[PDB]
This record gives structure tokens, sequence and C-alpha cells, in this order.
């Protein structure tokens, strides 16, 4: 999080944070609650999420699913929503870190050579982070979605 | 290194599981005490200097380790010492602004001892001096953000031992 990076920062100059890094921290925290009330709205709406993003996503992809798709069959295509869960639940870890570094460490760094290698068009992936942007956001108030939003676009920017 | 808040996300991650209930009461438990972590780094940043000269005065000086044959001899020995002193205050506000200890393990103690058995530099004066700039510290911050300062200035003692 900012704390880390912060830290990481100064020390690099071999000094105490800034007045600067220390507010960022600050409101960092405070707006911790609002973040964590983000994350646990998505937390529980988790199945329904995946469940409409999939269907969205099989909507506008068909070929995926279709045969000669990467995800054709009750298997693959139950695989291809592990994967949308497994992003879901990396989103949720950015929201609340307050930044995509979780995202970005666990699922962007090498997520291209691991598609490739399978065989899965990172196009559809994105599409997929796409419908479940769209799911998810449906459930938050205008400000919450605007905020939760920017996790996704970052995501759908890294598999693009 | 770990933060509080990446800390928690890590634990989650490697059992592949949702932010927990108890997950969730450990970040909102980082976030209430965030305000008195930045107040604290924010007094000890202000006293840094004195906070260390304190601590040496009370611990090392007129001593056998300051005069000739001492490790603390010669003006390249007495600054590489006080530098040290700026290190572990400096590294423990860091680890208490985290609310983890792992930046220690990792930019501090990873073959701290072992360079210091080397050189010759007394492991037990070093600690003696931490150990001060802990009460030293605790006097400025207060007695809740100073026990929190000497659970990570124990940490580092506890790595030289
Ligand atoms: C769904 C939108 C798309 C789709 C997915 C699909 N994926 C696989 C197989 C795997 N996916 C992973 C994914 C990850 N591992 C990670 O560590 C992370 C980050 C947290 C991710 C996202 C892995 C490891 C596999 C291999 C299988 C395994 O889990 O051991 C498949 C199966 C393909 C196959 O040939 O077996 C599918 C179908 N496929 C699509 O077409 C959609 C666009
Ligand atoms: C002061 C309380 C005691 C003391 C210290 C002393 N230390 C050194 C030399 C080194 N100290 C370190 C320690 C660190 N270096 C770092 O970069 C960091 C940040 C993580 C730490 C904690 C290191 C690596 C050295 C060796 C390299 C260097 O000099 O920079 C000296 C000088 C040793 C010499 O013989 O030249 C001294 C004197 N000495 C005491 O007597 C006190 C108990």
């Amino acid at each position: 999080s900012i704390v880390t990076k912060s830290i990481v920062n100064a020390d690099a100059e071999a000094r105490y944070l800034s007045p600067g890094e220390l507010d960022r921290i600050k409101s960092f925290v405070t707006s911790g609650e609002r973040r964590v009330r983000i994350a646990e709205t998505m937390t529980g709406a988790r199945e329904r999420i995946i469940k409409q993003a999939g269907d969205q996503l099989f909507g506008k992809r068909p070929d995926v699913v279709s045969p000669g798709g990467n995800a054709y069959g009750a298997d693959m295509t139950a695989t291809c929503l592990r994967d949308l869960d497994y992003y879901l639940r990396l989103i949720t870890y950015g929201i609340v870190a307050g930044d995509v570094t979780p995202i970005e460490e666990i699922g962007v760094v090498g997520v291209r050579e691991m598609y490739k290698s399978l065989g899965t068009p990172i196009e559809a992936i994105a599409e997929g982070v796409r419908a479940m942007k769209s799911v998810a956001t449906s459930l938050l108030s205008g400000a919450d979605a605007a905020e939760a939003g920017s996790y996704f676009d970052y995501l759908i920017g890294a598999m693009s | 290194m770990q933060d509080a808040i990446t800390s928690v996300i890590n634990s989650s991650d490697v059992q592949g599981k949702y932010l927990d209930a108890s997950a969730i009461q450990k970040l909102k438990a980082y976030f209430a005490t965030g305000e008195l972590r930045v107040r604290a780094a924010t007094t000890i940043s202000a006293n840094a200097a004195n906070i260390v000269k304190e601590a040496v005065a009370k611990s090392l000086l007129y001593s056998d380790v300051t005069r000739p044959g001492g490790n603390m001899y010669t003006t390249r020995r007495y600054a590489a010492c006080i530098r040290d002193l700026d290190y572990y205050l400096r590294y423990a506000t860091y680890a208490m602004l985290a609310g983890d200890p792992s930046i220690l393990d990792e930019r501090v103690l990873n073959g701290l001892k072992e360079t210091y058995n080397s050189l010759g530099v007394p492991i037990g004066a070093t600690v003696q001096a931490i150990q001060a700039m802990k009460e030293v510290t605790a006097g400025l911050v207060g007695g809740g953000a100073g026990k929190e300062m000497g659970i990570y200035f124990d940490y580092i003692c506890s790595g030289l031992s």
C-alpha cells in the first residue's frame, strides 16, 4: 500500500517520511473503512457477480464456449469462471490496499505468457473483466462505483 | 517488506480466500491506530538527533568503548556508531508506521550480527544503546506510542543476539 510505498521511497533517500508523505498515510487510513465497506459488498455478492459477468461474456464472445474455443465444455467453462473469480478476489485485495499492487503482483506479471501458453485469448479475459466491472459496480453507490471502477480499468488496461 | 495491510492480504491469498471477518478485524484495527502512528512518526522525526545524542550520553560516553582501543575510538568510528543508531531509529519508525517488522528482517537484520562480529563491533553495547533510545523515545511519544516503538526496538535487539 501507500504506507509501504512511502517507506520504500523515504528509505531510497535515507530519510524520514515527509509531512506530505505522512498526510497521504493519514487520508489513507481514514478512508480505510469506506474501502473495506466497498470490498465487503463485493465479497458478499461474489457468486452473483461471477454468474452474470460469465453470462454477459459468453454472450459477447460465443466463440470461446463454442467448438474449438478455449472454454468449450462444462469443465473448461467452469475453469474460465474460476479465473474470473480469482480476479474479483484480487480486486477486493486491491481496494482495501488502496492501490493495484496486489492485483499486479498476484495476477498481472506474466499474465500474457501464461494465457498464451494455455491458448486462452487474453482479449476475451479482458472482456470478462469488463463484464464483472459492470455487474460489480452496479451493486455500489455512485461514489463507490467510480472508485472501484478504477481497479477494473487498471486490470483491463493491463490485459489489452 | 509487508505492512499490516499487505500482510493480511498475503495470508488470505495463500489460502485463496476472500477477506474474512477475522481478516477484516485486523485491517480495521490498523486503520484505527493510523493517526497515532503518524503523530509518533512526526515527533520522532523532529527529535531524531536529540534522541540519538541522549541515548549515547546515557550508554556509551566516558567508558572504555570511546577511549583508545575501544570500538568507538577515532572520529571515524564514533561517527559510524552514531550513524548506526540513526539507522536503528529510522528503521524502527518505519516498522512502527507499517505495523509490521518485516522491513527490519529484510533491510536491517540480514547479515548484521555476522558483520558486527566480523568487525569486532560490540553487540552488547550496541544493544544497550538501542534500549536507551527505546527509553528516550517513549518519553517523547508517550506511553502509548512508546510501547509500540518498543516492540520494534526489541525486535532489532533480539536479532542481534
Ligand atoms: C475465462 C474468462 C477465459 C478462460 C479461462 C481458462 N483458464 C484456464 C486455465 C488456467 N487459468 C489459470 C489462471 C490463473 N492462475 C493464477 O495464478 C491466476 C492469477 C491469480 C490466474 C488468473 C491457470 C493456472 C490455469 C491452468 C489450469 C489450472 O488451474 O491448473 C482454462 C483451461 C484451459 C485448458 O487448456 O485446460 C480456461 C478455459 N478461457 C477462455 O476462453 C475465457 C476467455
Ligand atoms: C554504535 C552503537 C556501536 C558501534 C558501531 C559501528 N558500526 C560500524 C560499522 C558498520 N555498521 C553497519 C551497520 C549498518 N549498516 C547499514 O547500512 C545499516 C542499515 C540497515 C546498518 C544497521 C555496517 C554495515 C558497518 C560496516 C560498513 C560501514 O562502515 O558502513 C563501525 C565501524 C567499524 C570499523 O571498524 O570501521 C562502528 C564503530 N561501535 C561501537 O563501539 C558501538 C557499540
